[PDB]
RNA sequence: GACGGGGAAUCAGGGUUCGAUUCCGGAGAGGGAGCCUGAGAAACGGCUACCACAUCCAAGGAAGGCAGCAGGCGCGCAAAUUACCCACUCCCGACCCGGGGAGGUAGUGACGAAAAAUAACAAUACAGGACUCUUUCGAGGCCCUGUAAUUGGAAUGAGUCCACUUUAAAUCCUUUAACGAGGAUCCAUUGGAGGGCAAGUCUGGUGCCAGCAGCCGCGGUAAUUCCAGCUCCAAUAGCGUAUA
């Protein structure tokens, strides 16, 4: 038959990469719009301020 | 101060001449005749035969009518009778040194499987042992370098789990049966 | 703690394993000496410290990834290498010059930018205390144009044996915790030379 | 043996000690001056970084130049000259870069047509020259 | 089928239990669980099935024999007096504390760090 | 010619021929079987001197 | 470049080298010095001052010695988990019941040691060995030996993965399910091919250049030694190199 590539190690990581992509995208699907994280405060200024 | 073994030894020796014609021809003849894998096996058989010959020579150089000479000599003769490389006619200490690598090589389990008629070739005997088909005194053996004793020769038969001697058929039989069921509908 | 992490560095990405989560007290900051706590799990929006075993080289300001799977072969980080190939503002030009040393990455970046605007190449970018090896590489650079045969150490203390092997043969170390005082000492030595 | 007497063993032992001392290999292996003059300090391998790449010719019968490299050792700062082993490997080695240098195989002596040099480079920048030769691994940069 | 031949039987009046070695002969089957061999020792040695404790089962090469230990006490509470507690935890007659060693060691050191009544309250 | 201090001229001027696909070689125990067969089984008696296993003259 | 011994490697007979290292005895806890308690200590996970080094501080003072178990830096050619348990072997205490980084368990682990997969069988394909005959043509091939990418069913193992077993809790071994191969791609490397020393006067490129070579030596526009393809030789999950 002819379904995958000529080797096996080349196609071994593709299933893992697409599983990582789908589990990332699902992690962007069910999100919470209430009780969020904390913002980041960024303090800037000049010398001797 | 951990409690371990820390006891090991090397069972084979390497000759000082790596490239000679007659030596390589002799080990190649032995390996191809008796179906062995590499020269480490015949090197280890040479090593244990040299150890037995050295022990017999050390007993022969000690004087006659001494209890240690008789004890270790009769122990060595009873042991080598139990292996089967000697008979009761040649039950003598000086007859130990007239042995050969051939006599130690006939007592291999692979040679006995090929010789009795379980297998068709010596390599087929080796791969038949490797797939767990040969048992002796109700215990399966998966290794070809098994030394059978003289009393253990008549117990050689096929296993109760191998399909060759009666049991569950293997992977290709059930797959071909399922293929026949699929073809028949 | 039971995970495999990847952090980018000087020689591409370096894969390591996490060891401890050192957290400062909430009343205090990260710049405290020898007073932290150990945790198994850390919650989001927190400033934590990661401990590793063999990383030694890390370009900060870059993402990291955590894999729950078995990462048996580095092919999974092709997108990280692709991200590293773009936005390289701090190009690590490795030439033959002054062996410079600093305690932090930002101090090292500021010092190499000062050498860049001072039009002097730099050789070594080691981070940490000054040892015998850095002074020895300065002694190597004491041949083949010995002008750049000094060790620039900022906000760090040197070892005593390094000082002894330094002044046994004449290697100058301008160790100063004040960066503009270090600049003035360096340009004074340059003018004297 | 010459002095063969039943109560003569100290004379034989002392004479054997003196004649064993008056040797070459035993005198080299049991005096500290050889190891003090040894650049490696009695070790198989040593590290170092590259000063420059130079070139030296062969002896009278063989006509070629052999491209060694000048590396000083890290243990004690001895400046030695090490021969870059195989063909085209001078591109892989760079100035001011760490190398791993071992001997060439004659217990600290020159081998064949190369003059005076007795060391060879095995690894550069903690990657082997064999991997850079056979196309099995690429050097970092 | 599977059949049992006990080996190396002895009694122990010093500790009110019976030592023997049980070899399990199961041609064609897998390794027997300890509960079912406890029921076999119950129906063989005419005692209650909750007093017998079995352990140490080791299979042989080829899968025809499995030898191991097994103990029969005269009564249940006589077994509860003289036995390791982890075997009773295996057989569900005992419960143990689930506290790790580092937490206990840290609590002991923090109790050592203070004196008085506050020792019993600093460690929760 | 170009220069003499250039390195790897022969390696940099070698006509790069890729390897061709061949059947895999038997290894382990069967290679000893084939060597024993080809050296001691199908040999013909020969006079004079014995040629080598690669004497393609 | 000395802790000592029981011992290790090689070894005809004699010897040579090593022994920091699990058992025995001795010495020290940065290095000298002094001491309380106690049966037993000049104890350092006890104390007191010196110097080397070093921590915190409101600057008045206060607190220490991983050549213990993990871990980090330096030094380097060179050496691992900032894990689980007192279940096993014993030890201390008022003692069946508490404690033990003494230990045991697993992880890392090509220092090293033992066993052992990467194939076997059957039929036409094509070269011959055994048997008288056809001097030479060719035939029983009923008895074979081999191998060329012809084919066929029979096999089991790595691995995935219910259970059972082990164990203080696990992991691994063994048992056992359901799946798991014909270019069985589920594809074996490391060196070498002038002599020593087993194995091409094969084919192309450079032309005392690049380089090979432990030693003789090979390279000068026909290289049995350089650089590449094919074939072949050596040992085989192992092989090459540098040092004592
Ligand atoms: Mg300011």
């Amino acid at each position: 038959d002819s379904d995958d590539d000529r080797t096996k190690e080349e196609r071994a990581y593709d299933k893992a990469k697409r599983r990582i992509e789908k589990r990332r995208l699902e992690h962007s699907k069910n999100v919470n719009t209430e009780k969020l994280r904390a913002p980041v405060i960024c303090v800037l200024g000049h010398v001797d301020t | 101060p951990v409690a371990r073994s820390w006891v090991c030894r090397k069972t084979y020796v390497t000759p000082r001449r790596p490239f000679e014609k007659s030596r390589l021809d002799q080990e190649l003849k032995l390996i191809g005749e008796y179906g062995l894998r590499n020269k480490r096996e015949v090197w280890r058989v040479k090593f244990t035969l040299a150890k037995i010959r050295k022990a017999a020579r050390e007993l022969l150089t000690l004087d006659e009518k001494d209890p240690r000479r008789l004890f270790e000599g009769n122990a060595l003769l009873r042991r080598l009778v139990r292996i089967g490389v000697l008979d009761e006619g040649k039950m003598k200490l000086d007859y130990i040194l007239g042995l050969k690598i051939e006599d130690f090589l006939e007592r291999r389990l692979q040679t006995q499987v090929f010789k009795l008629g379980l297998a068709k070739s010596i390599h087929h005997a080796r791969v038949l042992i490797r797939q767990r088909h040969i048992r002796v005194r109700k215990q399966v053996v998966n290794i070809p370098s098994f030394i059978v004793r003289l009393d253990s020769q008549k117990h050689i038969d096929f296993s109760l789990r191998s399909p060759y001697g009666g049991g569950r058929p293997g992977r290709v039989k059930r797959k071909n049966a399922k293929k026949g069921q699929g073809g028949a509908g | 703690e039971g995970d495999t992490i990847i952090v980018p560095g000087v020689e591409g990405p370096i894969v390591t394993q996490i060891r401890g989560l050192l957290l400062p007290p909430p009343m205090k900051e990260l710049r405290v000496k020898n007073q932290y706590e150990k945790h198994k799990e850390v919650e989001a929006a927190q400033g934590v410290k990661i401990l590793g075993k063999d990383l030694e080289k890390t370009l900060a300001g870059l993402p990291l990834l955590v894999a729950y799977k078995e990462d048996e072969i580095p092919v999974l980080k092709d997108e990280l290498i692709h991200e590293l190939k773009q936005t390289l503002n701090a190009i690590k030009l490795e030439e033959k010059g002054v062996y410079v040393q600093a305690s932090t990455l930002g101090s090292l970046e500021a010092l190499l930018e000062f050498l860049k605007t001072s039009e002097v190449p730099y050789a070594g970018i080691n981070i940490g205390p000054v040892h015998k090896k850095d002074v020895m590489k300065a002694s190597v650079m004491l041949e083949h144009d010995p002008q750049y045969a000094v060790i620039l150490a900022f906000d760090v203390r040197i070892e005593r044996d390094a000082q002894e092997m330094a002044d046994s043969l004449g290697v100058r170390i301008f160790s100063a915790e004040i960066i503009y005082h270090l600049f003035d000492a360096f340009t004074k030595y340059r003018q004297d030379y | 043996g010459k002095c063969r007497g039943l109560r003569t063993a100290r004379k034989l032992r002392s004479h054997r000690r003196d004649q064993k001392w008056h040797d070459k290999q035993y005198k080299k292996a049991h005096l500290g001056t050889a190891l003090k003059a040894n650049p490696f300090g009695g070790a198989s391998h040593a590290k170092g970084i590259v000063l420059e790449k130079v070139g030296v010719e062969a002896k009278q019968p063989n006509s070629a130049i052999r491209k060694c490299v000048r590396v000083q050792l890290i243990k004690n700062g001895k400046k030695i000259t090490a021969f870059v082993p195989n063909d085209g490997c001078l591109n892989f080695i760079e100035e001011n870069d760490e190398v791993l240098v071992a001997g060439f195989g004659r217990k600290g002596h020159a081998v064949g047509d190369i003059p005076g040099v007795r060391f060879k480079v095995v690894k550069v920048a903690n990657v082997s020259l064999l991997a850079l030769y056979k196309g099995k691994k690429e050097r970092p940069r | 089928t599977v059949t049992i031949r006990t080996r190396k039987f002895m009694t122990n009046r010093l500790l009110q239990r019976k030592q023997m070695v049980i070899d399990v002969l199961h041609p064609g089957k897998a390794t027997v669980p300890k509960t079912e061999i406890r029921e076999k020792l119950a129906k063989m040695y005419k005692t209650t099935p909750d007093v017998i404790f079995v352990f140490g089962f080791r299979t042989h090469f080829g899968g025809g024999k499995t030898t191991g230990f097994g103990m029969i006490y005269d009564s249940l509470d006589y077994a509860k007096k003289n036995e390791p507690k982890h075997r009773l935890a295996r057989h569900g007659l005992y419960e143990k504390k689930k506290t790790s060693r580092k937490q206990r060691k840290e609590r002991k050191n923090r109790m050592k760090k203070v004196r008085g009544t506050a020792k019993a309250n600093v460690g929760a | 010619h170009g220069s003499l201090a250039r390195v790897g001229k022969v390696r940099g001027q070698t006509l790069k021929v890729a390897k061709q696909e061949k059947k895999k070689k038997r290894t382990g125990r069967a290679k000893r079987r084939m060597q024993y067969n080809r050296r001691f089984v199908n040999v013909v008696p020969t006079f004079g001197k014995k040629k080598g296993p690669n004497a393609n003259s």
